[PDB]
């Protein structure tokens, strides 16, 4: 459960980074 | 064909998603049966 | 009447969008799979498009800096309804 | 992804004809809904 | 009762083998994630450009919304508050 | 003055992006 929570946190961080890259591509 | 144009949304007596909706699943099931039947 | 009623304050921030229909058609296939809606919308909430644009999910529209603009439109909508 | 392309496919599908765009949207929806053994793409210039 | 305990012990052995398989594969996935993070760091100007424990359990659209909401609350307008409600 | 006024908003947006990147770097 701890490993799954860490993997879900890494997946949410990667999704937040992809959303920030999409917002930077939309703003520029 | 007719089923291809129903997938596109063209109604022959402007494309529609609601016309494409059920026809999508039925035609994909028919394609999955057709290819398996020809290989058999 | 329905100015500050929580059902339809924020219905048409962007032009249209109807507050009712689901954004992705995969939801329509998944509803057709188990045989199943505005009652569920009033029960659970309204699936608008700008909500999901803020959430990060991008869904295809029918015909071929968001945060600050949406919050400013909320600021204008509240002041307009109170006025 | 080894350890996105949908945005590039949407920027390509902006230029599709309307029956082809409807086919693309419904095919992606049916591929994500039930049958994951399906792949779509757009070929052209 | 000895039949039930023997069958339940075999089920617990299978569940322990599954937990070990999950863990092994999970560990491998974690290692891959670490490598990806390292690659991202390498890719990473930066010098000119230069709540969490509850947000550990959010869904990914909710996590993106929480990060953008805190960024907009700290960036431009301070008249905004966010909270995470649930179990 | 115009360059500093543009660089303020540019540094704000890039600081949000770099805060996300630094959270990802501290995560991994």
């Amino acid at each position: 459960e701890s490993v799954e929570d860490k993997l879900e946190l890494r997946r949410k961080q990667f999704h937040v980074l992809l959303s920030t890259i999409h917002e930077l591509q939309q703003t520029l | 064909y007719l089923w291809v144009q129903k997938l596109g949304g063209l109604h022959f007596p402007i494309a529609d998603h609601s016309l494409s909706a059920s026809h999508m699943e039925t035609t994909m099931k028919l394609l999955k049966t057709r290819v398996q039947s020809r290989l058999a | 009447g329905d100015l500050l009623s929580p059902d339809s304050v924020l219905s048409c921030l962007y032009p249209g969008d109807h507050g009712k229909k689901t954004p992705n058609p995969a939801n329509q296939y998944q509803f057709d799979k188990v045989g199943i809606l505005s009652d569920y919308v009033l029960e659970l909430g309204h699936p608008y498009l700008w909500v999901q644009k803020l959430g990060g999910l991008h869904f295809p529209k029918e015909q071929p800096s968001h945060m600050e603009t949406t919050m400013k439109l909320l600021k204008t909508r509240v002041q307009s309804r109170l006025a | 992804e080894y350890l996105d392309q949908a945005h590039k496919q949407y920027e390509t599908a902006r230029h599709l004809p309307p029956p082809l765009y409807v086919l693309f949207v419904q095919a992606t929806a049916y591929g994500q809904a039930c049958d994951k053994t399906l792949s779509v793409a757009i070929e052209g210039s | 009762q000895r039949k039930r305990l023997a069958e339940k012990y075999r089920e617990c052995l299978s569940n322990k083998e599954k937990i070990l398989k999950e863990i092994e594969v999970k560990k491998e996935y974690l290692s891959s994630l670490q490598p990806r993070l390292n690659s991202i760091m390498q890719a990473s100007v930066q010098e000119y450009l230069f709540q969490y424990e509850t947000a550990r359990h959010l869904p990914p659209p909710l996590y993106v919304l929480f990060v953008q909401a805190t960024a907009y609350g700290q960036a431009c307008d301070k008249t905004l508050s966010v909270a995470i409600e649930g179990s």
